[PDB]
RNA sequence: AGGAGGUAAAAAUG
RNA sequence: CGCUUACCACUUUGUGAUUCAUGACUGGGGCGAAGUCGUAACAAGGUAACCGUAGGGGAACCUGCGGUUGGAUCACCUCCU
RNA sequence: CGGCCGCAAGGUUAAAACUCAAAUGAAUUGACGGGGGCCCGCACAAGCGGUGGAGCAUGUGGUUUAAUUCGAUGCAACGCG
RNA sequence: CCCGCAGAAGAAGCACCGGCUAACUCCGUGCCAGCAGCCGCGGUAAUACGGAGGGUGCAAGCGUUAAUCGGAAUUACUGGG
């Protein structure tokens, strides 16, 4: 209804590490500015969702729930910040869906046909005493 | 009559299946009486019948109808069971007997107060 | 992470009008105590959620997005209430998330 | 009474 | 008495057989439910069907090859003796 | 499943758990066939006069409205109650 | 074991009642609550669900469950297809 993405700034630790893989002496010199994430579990607030996101077993998110993306794709720290922004985002609000499913199922046009039915195999039960 | 089969293949005393899996010739079994539940009828009928899946103590994991009102049970809820099937439910081929350990019975159902294990009312 | 709130808005109708079904002689003339509402099509949820309800064949709501829900297995009216509420917030969901 | 031969157009669904 | 040869149970180890539980996941079967859409199969079911074999296909099933009856249908019209 | 055989598709031998209290055979009956026989009716064929085209009266649907009362609404409702 | 006291004093419930298989009505809830070994009973008038009245069976035992045999000529040599 109303949605704007806060993401706290002064409560997420950004840090920014070394990248990884092939092209060069330029990846492993100034590739520094490549993201790495450290979101705790004490920075909640919902009281009962931070819990179920720390529970329910998922990556980015370890047996403590310190949280972090290490985004190795991107040449700018600029990329690096944004692009790791969006997947904290894409994956606490998508596991965080603990669908409100619902239920049941008790048979109501059944017995508006089998109800009939069976009372009228009294007939065949008739096949006795007089 | 062919004797000459019949004395290479001789008459085969054929073994029944049991109605009762639980173990052999058992009176009663303790169940671990797991899952409470409540499931609807076939053909016959259409109800909303109490029902409740049994971890046995001699390792199975059956299920078995609650015939009664009083709902004494939970989660655990060791209970015993007798024999016999509803012919309702297609799959149930066992009963919860209403005086076990842990299940209790019924209040005021007089008439054949032996049932469900109720204590007579000397009143 | 980002706040998402699932605030109800002011422009919906909470009016206790007539009942939609059967029920004998008290369906055809009183018909109370079920809410009927409409959710006024023109209003806010900026565009975003307005037509794109509107491009899916849908059942309890209206050709123009007055979203019409019937809330029926409720006693009380607090919970009737709580029957046609509940139904919009997941309902508007559904043909959005 | 036996016997031989001749003879005809498509059109779905509850 | 002491020492020692051979035999041997137990144990340890290497490499197999077999058998019993359990195993994420996955397939087939039954049942209730019958929500969905299809209306195959049954009157020749509007294409007669069944069996075997092969291919195809969202599903019942379809098609080619061979066999069986556990399938039907035999009037008028024209003409002739 | 295992064994056996096969190039393969598979074949042969051959269970259990589970599930229902029915499955099946025979012949009997109505119905349908672009099945046949036999037969009837303005069914067709042979002719006559009309509807449909125009205006008018009336009824229904739809539409509209504060209401345009309601029911009937294939043959067998629509100059019907 | 015998003699005396001896207030009937201290000494009866269980299952079932539609048919199978001896025994009926009423009330309360309405395919809901529940019943049963088999077919099945219950959709506001339930001889089958619950209770009351009465009845039937048995008896210091009575039902329920489970196991074996007969029933079952549904392994048939006796004694089947």
């Amino acid at each position: 209804i109303s949605r704007h993405v806060a993401i706290p700034d002064g409560e997420l630790e950004i840090t920014a590490i070394r990248a990884q893989g092939a092209g060069g002496q330029h990846v492993n010199k100034t590739s520094t500015a490549i993201h790495l994430r450290f979101d705790i579990r004490a920075s909640s607030l919902p009281e009962y969702y931070k819990e179920r996101l720390l529970a329910a077993s998922h990556h980015l998110i370890s047996s403590d729930g310190v949280i972090v993306i290490k985004a190795q794709e991107y040449r700018s720290q600029e990329l690096n910040r944004e692009a790791a922004l969006a997947r904290l985002v894409a994956m606490i609000k998508e596991l965080t869906t603990e669908k409100k499913a619902r239920r049941p199922t008790r048979p109501t046009r059944a017995s508006k046909e089998r109800r009939l039915a069976s009372k009228a195999q009294k007939s065949s039960v008739k096949a006795m005493r007089g | 009559a062919t004797v000459n089969q019949l004395v290479r293949k001789p008459r085969a005393r054929k073994v029944a299946k049991s109605n009762v899996p639980a173990l052999e010739a058992c009176p009663q079994k303790r169940g671990v009486c797991t899952r409470v539940y409540t499931t609807t009828p076939k053909k016959p009928n259409s109800a909303l019948r109490k029902v409740c899946r049994v971890r046995l103590t001699n390792g199975f994991e059956v299920t078995s109808y609650i015939g009664g009102e009083g709902h004494n049970l939970q989660e655990h809820s060791v209970i015993l069971i007798r024999g016999g099937r509803v012919k309702d439910l297609p799959g149930v081929r066992y009963h919860t007997v209403r005086g076990a350990l842990d299940c209790s019975g019924v209040k005021d159902r007089k008439q054949a107060r032996s049932k469900y294990g109720v204590k007579r009312p000397k009143a």
